[PDB]
């Protein structure tokens, strides 16, 4: 291999020289500030600058290259890295880095800012980064741009960047099967208020624009609206869509196929080629849809569904490199189309089993057994959907283990055995709150309105302590009607605007039964919502945990296992 | 007359009962529970709860400085 200590004093002896400013024969003037650089340096890392001195043109002999259409700061940051390999990058300044990227075809910053950008890529900045990949061509970024601007955006379909959009663009946007929209009627509107942002420069793409929507909405309400917005004696298009809405037959799109499925992680592998595997069930298709498997397998992790339907895993531990695990502190983001975990900004310390809970679009992971186990063992720590960062919080006044937390009110419940505190966003402190008359563990929580529903504790049991959030009060219901000899597994959910429990009990000598009931609010009574037959839902375990979220069953496949 | 007095009183002692282990409002959003609170008892009357909650800036225990709202003085 080449000698890694010549070649790194080669190139501070390099750096040396520019700074000193030695053998520097070309100057790059730029808007009047001059840039003493080498010949050389710039050839080996610029793919312009070898077509610029090494091809006879007139700029070969001459000392002097009024190099326009460029930015100092850019020039200056790219000439440093091609001197010295570090390329410090902002979150500003990288467009106009990859603008002087292209302009100059430099393949290593290039990639550099390309990874930065795939990293950077969020809700505020989905259809700015989409346009900017389709003014300088790069397919990887104009895919993730694809991807997440069709998500993002047919939730949100409000960004200001939107209206000033090409027309090829916004044709393969509203055309892709990967929008996620829970109706088909306010990708309408959008196209309406795109196309009425002004009115003969969108004349002519109204043809186009309305040629890949359904006709479903070409014929309804929103045609008579365009015709009020006609240029005058305009002919030409009123009679032309009276009798153009022929062909394009209605089709069901991909965003209206999401439905309330419970999510399980961890559960019991079907064939023991990997541990354990992810499965979910379907309330209304009464089937089991296979999941991705974890990234790496990552074990004892927890789950969050933000208020906008979106999969979070934090913490966790990977087996090391016969017991042998060691405890990363990971992030990742699931795919809801994709079916694979996109890896996200990991945390400051690791977790076993934390607890993701969303509030106000921030994901907080309440405890869970942290490697630092100092005073403050109860340090929790908020992470940041915007700028994609962790900021620690006010830290839990006690130490609690096994614990669970909710969201009520734009306010964070953690519950232990006996104790609740409720932290206050708005201040960043800890109240204290109403004290349980029975001590129980290893139990999960399900916020349904503003009531919090502690199920179960310790096996566990059919021991329900209803807490009523805005009376500040622990009372009882009801027992779960269950059977004797047996150890149900209770999983509190939230699901179809009712509260229904997902138990699984095991009789002696028998195996696990899968039923749910519906807990009646009023009545104080579970009622049997459905059963679960045993020809679909095999074993999940005992570790496994369950959260309520939308799935489409077209992206997932079937896994194929014997009843 | 005796029964706006007694709404008067009914309204600070519950704001003064709950909102110390409570969080902080920045506009109008402490008043939403304290309405809820008393949804059963009588109409909130905006205007008079908005009126009153504005006389405890002249002394301590929970002044609720019209500056501050961000963070309350939950002190005693």
């Amino acid at each position: 291999q080449i000698n890694t200590e010549y070649a790194v004093s080669l190139l501070e002896q390099l750096k040396l020289f520019y700074e000193q400013q030695l053998f520097t024969d070309i100057v790059l003037i730029v808007e009047g500030t001059e840039f003493p650089c080498h010949k050389m340096v710039l050839a080996t890392c610029s793919s312009y600058f070898r077509a610029m001195f090494m091809s006879g043109l007139s700029e070969s002999k001459q000392t002097h290259v009024h190099l326009r259409n460029v930015d100092a700061a850019t020039l200056q940051i790219i000439i440093t890295y091609a001197y010295t390999g570090n390329l410090a990058m902002n979150d500003s300044t990288v467009e106009q880095l990859y603008e002087t990227a292209c302009f100059l075809q430099v393949e290593d910053v290039l990639q550099r800012c390309r990874e930065y950008l795939i990293k950077k890529i969020n809700a505020e900045n989905c259809v700015r980064l989409l346009s900017f990949a389709d003014l300088f061509s790069c397919e990887e970024l104009k895919q993730s741009a694809k991807r997440m601007v069709e998500h993002k955006f047919t939730a949100v379909y409000h960004q200001d960047a939107f209206m000033q959009l090409s027309h090829d663009l916004l044709i393969d946007i509203l055309s892709s099967d990967n929008l996620n929209v829970e109706k088909e009627e306010t990708v309408r509107e959008a196209a309406m208020l795109w196309l009425e942002y002004n009115t003969e420069s969108r004349s002519q793409y109204l043809s186009s624009v309305l040629s890949q929507i359904r006709i479903d909405a070409l014929s309804e309400v929103t045609q008579r609206a365009w015709f009020q917005g006609l240029p005058p004696n305009d002919k030409s298009v009123v009679v032309q869509g009276l009798y153009k809405s022929m062909p394009k037959f209605f089709k069901p799109r991909l965003g209206m196929t999401k439905e309330e499925m419970m999510i399980f992680i961890e559960a019991s592998s079907e064939n023991p080629c990997s541990l354990y595997s992810s499965v979910c069930y379907s309330p209304q298709a009464e089937k089991v849809y296979k999941l991705c498997s974890p990234p790496a397998d990552l074990h004892k992790v927890g789950t969050v569904v933000t208020p906008d339907n979106d999969i979070y895993i934090a913490g966790g531990q990977v087996p090391l490199k016969q017991t042998a695990f060691r405890t990363v502190n990971c992030f990742y983001w699931f795919d809801a189309q994709q079916n694979t975990w996109f890896p996200k900004t990991p945390m400051l310390f690791v977790r076993i089993k934390p607890s993701l809970v969303c509030c106000e679009g921030y994901i907080y992971a309440i405890g869970g057994d942290s490697v630092g186990g100092e005073l403050n063992r109860r340090t929790v720590e908020r992470y940041d959907t915007e700028k994609d960062e962790w900021t620690m919080v006010s830290p839990l006044p006690c130490a609690w283990q096994w614990s669970a937390a909710v969201v009520v009110h734009d306010c964070i419940y953690v519950m232990t055995l006996n104790l609740m505190y409720c932290y206050f966003p708005r201040s960043d402190s800890w109240v204290e709150m109403a004290m349980r008359q029975t001590s129980r563990s290893f139990a999960s929580a399900a916020a349904f309105g503003d009531k919090i529903f502690y199920i179960g504790g310790l096996g566990s049991s059919v021991t329900v302590e209803i807490y009523d959030v805005n009376k500040n009060e622990w009372k009882m219901a009801a027992n779960i009607p269950a059977k004797r000899y047996s150890d149900p597994c209770v999983r509190a959910v939230v699901i179809s605007n009712s509260l229904c429990v997902f138990m699984r009990e095991t009789h002696l000598n028998e195996r696990a039964k899968y039923v749910t009931y519906q807990y009646d609010l009023e009545l104080d009574r579970w009622s049997l919502r459905q059963h679960i037959s045993e020809r679909v839902l095999w074993d999940l375990g005992r570790d496994f945990r369950c959260t309520v979220g939308k799935l489409y069953p077209s992206c997932l496949e079937e896994s194929p296992w014997k009843p | 007359q005796k029964v706006d007095d007694d709404r008067k009183h009914e309204i600070e002692a519950a704001i003064v009962r709950i909102m110390k282990s409570r969080k902080k409002m920045q506009h109008n959003v402490l008043v939403a529970e304290v309405t809820q609170q008393l949804k059963a008892r009588f109409l909130p009357s905006p205007v008079v709860i908005k009126k009153r909650i504005e006389g405890l800036i002249e002394r301590e225990y929970l002044a609720r400085t019209p500056e501050d709202r961000k963070v309350y003085t939950y002190v005693a």
